[PDB]
């Protein structure tokens, strides 16, 4: 009986990790890497997503700035 | 922004929904840190734990802290 | 390093697909020194693979050229493979479609000897030299027509 509070938390498929994550670190659901610290390796409330192909990082800061 | 020099890589995007969570970003090395956390293990004097940048200096450093340095090993090699 | 490139493959289909196509054309480079490049063709056709799609970033973007240039490696050994077997008409299409003078020069050595004139005729004017060209035309060919094309230079 694993306690749930020393369990890993996965917030993109906001369901908790009991299995041992595969390579990469990834979530055992949803495959999404864990956004870890660096110092305790704590998965920090962070979802990853990229930009759509007709947004660019420039643009992306742009309307991050417009809106 | 992944900061492997001058080459062209796209910056990586993230997002926070649980903002009790406190969370950094060190600058010289783009890890994300706790920054409570981050900034108690600043403290060993030596920056970040992994890249070791310092803020509130440019990448160039004042590398006369050098030659002072072999000043100061030259003045306790001459104390006796 | 065992050049079992077959077992390589076998496994291969399971645990890397994308490493597939690549093995089998340095499968067909060793063949090349044998002669036994007859089965060299299915390796070729399946090199094979669909554009990555992505973000129009340069990492989707300097792939294309790496993975282009093989294509066309490829499908170089697969003319030059094409000849002896006896299907230049397939070949003919990939040959007059591409740009290279040494491959194109390569390729026009041996459709003589399958007495397949006419494809020859068409490389050597196209192979850079018009002198050995009429001397194949005047000794083997003996095709006046399109020599005389050739009188002046
Ligand atoms: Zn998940
Ligand atoms: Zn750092």
């Amino acid at each position: 009986k694993d306690r749930d509070e020393l369990l890993d938390r996965c917030f993109r498929c906001n369901q908790l990790i009991a299995q041992l994550p595969m390579a990469g670190d990834r979530c055992p659901n949803c495959f999404h890497p864990c956004v870890r610290s660096f110092v305790n390796f704590e998965c920090l409330p962070l979802v990853e997503f990229v930009l759509a192909d007709e947004l660019t990082d420039e643009e992306a800061e742009r309307i991050i700035v417009s809106g | 922004r992944p900061r492997y020099g001058t080459l062209p890589v796209p910056n990586r995007y993230y997002r926070l929904m649980r903002s009790d969570v406190s969370v950094c970003l060190c600058n010289g090395c783009q890890h994300f840190f706790i920054a409570e956390d981050y900034e108690a293990e600043c403290m060993r004097g030596s920056g970040c734990p992994l890249c070791r940048y310092r803020p509130g200096k440019q990448v160039s450093r004042s590398m006369k802290q050098i030659l002072f340095d072999m000043e100061t090993a030259a003045a306790a090699s001459k104390t006796s | 390093d065992m050049m079992q490139w077959e077992r390589a493959l076998t496994l291969a289909e399971q645990l890397a697909p994308e490493e597939v196509p690549i093995i089998s054309r340095d499968y067909a480079q060793h063949l090349e020194y044998r002669g036994v490049y007859a089965k060299a063709l299915e390796m070729y056709q399946k090199g094979l693979r669909q554009l990555p799609t992505g973000h129009a970033s340069t990492e989707l973007s300097v792939t294309v050229q790496e993975v282009e240039r093989h294509n066309e490696q490829c499908r170089q050994g697969a003319a030059r493979s094409q000849i002896r077997i006896g299907n230049i008409a397939d070949a003919m299409k990939t040959v007059k479609e591409s740009s290279e003078v040494s491959f194109v020069k390569e390729c026009a050595k041996l459709c003589e000897e399958n007495q397949k004139h006419e494809e020859a005729a068409q490389l050597y004017e196209k192979a850079g030299d018009i002198e050995r060209a009429a001397t194949i035309y005047i000794e083997r060919c003996k095709n006046l027509k399109a020599a005389e094309r050739l009188l002046p230079f």
